[PDB]
């Protein structure tokens, strides 16, 4: 239980990292 | 008149609503010119449609208009030949155009006989319906507006189905004041089965929702049950739609004596309604969740009653729980007596009266865990039951339903507990964990499986780029090769 | 009263007389009521006197109660004696789990090894 | 000279805690109205009392808004708000940082001794961005930590507690690290917690140097009050009853000596007979912790636990005379706490024997785990909704 | 004072001394890491509110 | 596609009744069953049943 739980939290934080990198890539995809 | 509201609110508070009116025109020039056109332009009905989701927040800001002074000339920019412009103008109170002109010519009026003109026709007429009902008109301007829109969506192509989602939604809403016409039930039906063969998930779901709402506003629960079962709710659907469906299917599971599934659907529902706001929807799903847990045999958590605005609507329930958790019939009768009138404000009162089973289930399973043996004469006194005759039957029932694990000696008059398990010889804890980690783990395959998309936009960016760097290196390995034949000094 | 076993429901089947058509039909239910009552009492007690069993299942005679103490299979000593069928043989065997829990463990492994 | 150190060596009284907090809780008209309150408030009229947070005291509490009084304090208010900003303006032609800082601080300090929460918050936050010295930085972080206690806002306290520990390590200046413990403990004990609160409070009784918050006899009172809640048997035998400050100060207060020693001597009549008097006296009437039921309901658990951990079997007839009460009283209480799984025994009202049992160990864990865990799975559930969206 | 884990009995005078095993740490710890992980989740919530 | 709700009534308020505030409180369902009844419950039970005169 504990193991799988930590695993989940960590993977999810990974996902937050992807979303934020995507927003900041969307500010670059515009520009010129 | 200067100095009063005949000029401070007659031309200066009207002129500001004219600046906002004339800004809204510029906004629907981006909702229609850029985005409704983009639907067919190069995506065939995709992301430019979710920019027409904006049709939610635009009625609140349609108070910048009065189905405005510039409108007669605005629906006439959008088209050349139209019989909706010939209904829409009858239903305007008074257009009195000014010297403003939207970006349309006699050339952008010829070019607007488009398959995008049904999207605009419905899109704007929807606005006519919104205001028509706000101002408390209905009857002719209701029906006619709607039915012309029901002739619009009869047309072909798969992009109009989506905007027809919103169409249907308002259609039912206005149809629902005067008297929720069951006539529409057939239209919905007919348009639903059609949508199942066109495989328009969106329209299929939305429509299916307003249908379920029809069966539920009356007492046709059996008719919704057999339906919910026999039919397949689409896979792609906007979340709002999925929250509706998960509140209704749960309502149904609840009434037919199945609190099991309900408490698990109910909850998923609460957690899909939009976060920041959703006031009413959340405010009601609570009034039901709170009772499905009680009915199920579990206490609801306290945080459901410590919430900003919707704490004023739950206050009666709070005193239902005061009585249910404690375990005695007396307080349950008193509380469901004072506030019964309000519980009868919805169709919940049918579920509530059932709790008399559970206040005694808990009162008695509580006595079992408080005591080791006690006399029936006292069991009747703590439970506010009937006789010592009634008690023995009640307890007995509990036993046969493995909800108390005890025994009775009747020739002496006492119930006796057999409790002496240390929970760990049970599987129980291992079953509970087998539950936890399946849930938990599912979140871990799931959120990587959706994390997949951010990496995909980057792969859309080159990952073989800087070929001139590699070619420069290759031109350095021909100078390096011979640099080492010249450090060897050997041919 | 029916859903949550409470009795005094056989008594109220002749007191619901305000509409006579109720008392004509409800008589049917009274053969299920006796069955659920004896279903619990088979577990709830272990020694009662015979005349009390006649007062609980709502019989007036001793004869009826002999027949119904014969279908459930009880003996007729001075007090009507029960047979232990509540938890006659306990679930003291996790050998019966054995295979099933091993399936489960394997399953977890599948979710931690799959390519997602 | 009077006991060497007495009523000195304190932080300034600008946020004017407790007197200006307590006057507000006891300014509710269901337990006190009268002039006993009004007097307290008049002291806050003498320190200029023009803040729309004073109009919003006369507004929420429905005290009467006398316009004749408020315009004299508005006049004073304005006179020193112009005098101070002129001190500042003339201080941007004299020295640099060295002299500007103390003008800006004289301003921020005065927007809150007159009780204007927001203007004050920005003057403090504007002087902190103008850093220079470690000790000062700390001082104006304690200002926010007092003010953040006197309007009782939690975000405002958290960020400053954790921003304080950092500046406490950069200097290591220990004596501050004490008073950070009294603040952080006060806050630890507003919200429930007691555990951590009892470590904090109890480990600095010897180094109480704070005022503003308490007098000192007060502080001792709270320490006892919590230590009998979180600490268990011979943890409290050593830390409390055989200590230093504790015995000396308790010695001049039956309101704690008689409440403490009794729980330890197992004189369970004295214990209840006091516990009432301590509920009313100080729980309800001071800004301890508006869960005045939670502390008692907990205390009765603790006690019934003592007189039931030593005896395989003892009858209600022995407790009724041992707590001074009667059989009904105990019956209700004990049955409700056993239903809550707080005691670990059970009763049978044929003989009136109170048999115990010895499960404990893991049986209490797991129980606990699943509790906390499902809470966690829920917050991560919701989170995954905000992330996938 | 917890010095030998027993239970005195009055009415028969038997000083019962049940033997008690130690509370395993594999739980106490996991109580502490679940505890901690919450804090993480909260701060992670504030990181969530910024990007979107 | 939808994004709105407007099919259920709501209640919005600024007159809000009070309960136990929750910030990290344990929020136990036990503390709403009492009313600080505890001083009262002693006095009245020591006089009524005489266990302040008969019984110490």
């Amino acid at each position: 239980y504990l193991a799988s739980l930590i695993r989940s939290v960590v993977a999810l934080h990974n996902l937050i990292n992807n979303k934020i990198a995507n927003r900041d890539a969307e500010k670059k995809e515009g520009q010129e | 008149g200067g100095g009063s509201t005949g000029e401070a609110d007659g031309k200066t508070a009207a002129a500001a609503a004219e600046h906002s009116q004339r800004e809204l025109d510029t906004v629907t020039l981006e909702d229609i010119k850029e985005h409704v056109k983009q639907l067919e332009k190069a995506v065939s009905g995709k992301e430019p449609r979710f920019v027409l989701r904006a049709l939610r927040m635009l009625p609140s800001t349609s108070r910048r208009l009065n189905h405005y002074v510039l409108y007669k000339a605005v629906q006439g920019f959008f088209t050349s030949n139209n019989a909706t412009r010939d209904f829409l103008l009858p239903f305007l109170e008074e257009p009195m155009d000014t010297e403003a002109d939207l970006q349309f010519r006699p050339r952008t009026g010829k070019a607007a006989s488009t398959p995008l003109l049904p999207e605009v026709e419905a899109y704007l007429q929807l606005l006519v319906v919104i205001f028509m009902m706000n101002s408390k008109r209905y009857k002719e301007a209701q029906k006619i507006s709607d039915d012309l829109m029901q002739k619009i969506s009869t047309q072909n192509r798969r992009a109009l189905d989506l905007v027809a989602a919103k169409c249907y939604y308002y259609h039912a809403r206005v149809y629902e004041f005067l008297d929720k016409l069951d006539v529409v039930r057939s239209f919905l039906h007919a348009r639903l089965r059609t949508a199942t063969l066109r495989h328009d998930a969106d329209g299929q779901a939305t429509l299916l929702n307003l249908l379920l709402r029809n069966y539920l506003h009356y007492s046709l629960y059996d008719q919704a049950e057999k339906l919910v079962s026999k039919s397949v709710f689409p896979e792609q659907a906007n979340n709002n739609e999925w929250a509706r469906y998960l509140y209704y299917t749960g309502r149904i599971k609840a009434i037919q004596l199945e609190y099991s599934e309900a408490r698990r659907t109910m909850t998923n529902a609460l957690r899909k309604a939009p976060q920041h706001t959703a006031v009413g929807f959340k405010q009601t799903v609570h009034k039901l969740l709170i009772v499905v847990e009680l009915l199920l045999g579990e206490i609801p958590d306290r945080l459901q009653f410590r919430q900003p605005s919707l704490k004023r609507s739950l206050m009666p329930y709070f005193l239902l729980t005061q009585a249910v958790r404690t375990g005695n019939l007396a307080k349950f009768n008193q509380v469901l007596d004072q506030f019964g009138e309000k519980f009868q404000a919805d169709g919940t009162y049918t579920l509530i009266i059932r709790l008399r089973h559970n206040v005694i289930k808990t009162g008695v399973r509580m006595i079992s865990l408080s005591y080791s043996r006690i006399s029936l004469a006292d069991i009747a006194q703590k439970l506010q039951l009937d006789s010592p005759e009634d008690a023995e039957f009640i307890v007995a029932k509990a036993i046969r339903d493995g909800v108390i694990e005890a025994s009775i000696n009747h020739e002496k008059g006492y119930v006796q507990s057999k409790e002496m398990i240390d929970i760990y010889s049970t599987r129980e804890p291992q079953l509970a964990f087998h539950q936890r980690i399946s849930f938990c783990l599912d979140i871990h395959n799931m959120s990587v499986k959706a994390m997949r998309f951010p990496p995909k936009s980057y792969n859309k960016d080159l990952e073989s780029a800087e070929e001139r760097r590699e070619r420069e290196q290759q031109d350095l390995e021909f100078a390096k090769e011979m640099a080492e034949d010249d450090d060897d000094s050997f041919p | 009263y029916l859903m949550e076993g409470s009795y005094n429901k056989v008594f109220l089947a002749k007191g619901n007389i305000p509409a006579e058509s109720y008392t004509f039909f409800i008589d049917i239910l009274l053969d299920t009521i006796r069955d659920e009552i004896a279903g619990c009492i088979e577990k709830a007690y272990e020694k009662i006197l015979f005349t009390e069993a006649t007062r609980i299942l709502f019989f007036n005679t001793p004869k009826k109660m002999t027949d119904y103490a014969k279908k459930r299979g009880w003996v007729l000593g001075p007090n009507n004696y029960y047979s232990f069928a509540s938890q006659q043989q306990k679930p003291e065997d996790t050998t019966i789990p054995s295979t099933e829990l091993a399936k489960q463990v394997i399953e977890y492994a599948r979710q931690l090894e799959m390519i997602v | 000279m009077p006991l060497e150190n007495l009523e000195e060596e304190g932080l300034p009284k600008n946020p004017d805690l407790r007197i200006a907090q307590l006057r507000f809780l006891l300014s509710l008209p269901e337990h006190r109205g009268d002039a006993a309150v009004r007097d307290e408030l008049m002291a806050a009229v003498r320190d200029n009392n023009m803040a729309p947070y004073y109009e919003a005291l006369c507004k929420s509490l429905d005290w009467q808004i006398d316009v004749d009084l408020l315009n004299k304090m508005k006049k004073a208010n304005e006179d020193e708000l112009k005098r101070l900003d002129e001190e500042l303006e003339d201080a941007e032609k004299n020295l640099g940082e060295s002299e500007i800082r103390d003008a800006m601080m004289a301003k921020a300090e005065y927007l809150c001794r007159i009780g204007d929460k927001e203007g004050a918050l920005t003057a403090f936050r504007k002087t902190y961005d103008k850093t220079v010295a470690l000790g000062h930085r700390l001082d104006i972080v304690f200002y926010l930590l007092r003010i953040g206690l006197f309007y009782m806002d939690n975000d405002l306290i958290t960020r400053n507690t954790e921003k304080a520990k950092s500046l406490i390590e950069e200097g290591g200046d220990w004596d501050r690290r004490n008073r950070l413990k009294v603040y952080q403990g006060l806050y630890c004990v507003a919200i429930r917690d007691f555990k951590q609160a009892a470590e904090l409070f109890l480990d600095t009784v010897s180094t109480f140097t704070s005022y503003e918050l308490m007098d000192y006899k007060t502080f001792v009172t709270y320490t006892v009050y919590v230590s009998m809640i979180a600490l268990e048997r011979p943890d409290l035998r050593e830390k409390v009853i055989k200590g230093a400050e504790i015995l000396e100060v308790l010695h001049s207060l039956p309101a704690v000596r008689q409440y403490l020693f009794s729980l330890y001597e197992c004189r369970y009549s004295v214990f209840f007979q006091s516990l009432a008097v301590v509920e009313q006296e100080m729980k309800k009437d001071w800004l301890f912790a508006p869960h005045y039921r939670y502390y008692v309901r907990e205390m009765r658990i603790h006690a019934y636990s003592q007189l039931l951990e030593s005896y395989r079997s003892l009858t209600l007839g022995y407790m009724a005379e041992a707590f001074g009460v009667g059989v009904e009283f105990i019956d209700q209480e004990l049955s409700r706490f056993i239903a809550a799984g707080r005691l670990h025994c059970k009763i049978d009202k044929v003989n009136e024997i109170v048999e115990t049992n010895r499960p404990d160990s893991k049986n209490w864990q797991y129980q606990e785990t699943i509790k906390k865990g499902d809470l966690l799975l829920n917050r991560v559930q919701k989170l995954s909704r905000v992330i996938n969206m | 004072d917890k010095k030998f884990h027993g239970i005195l009995d009055q009415g028969e005078g038997v000083l019962i001394i049940f033997d008690e095993p130690p509370v395993d740490k594999t739980y106490e710890a996991a109580l502490e890491t679940i505890q901690n992980m919450s804090k993480v989740v909260d701060s992670l919530y504030n990181k969530a509110k910024k990007l979107t | 596609e939808d994004d709105e709700f407007e099919e259920f009534p709501a209640e919005d308020w600024a007159g809000l009744d009070e309960d136990e505030d929750a910030h990290v409180w344990e929020d136990n369902w036990d503390d709403d069953n009492v009313e600080d009844d505890f001083s009262n419950q002693l006095r009245a039970e020591l006089e009524k049943h005489g266990y302040k005169m008969e019984t110490s």
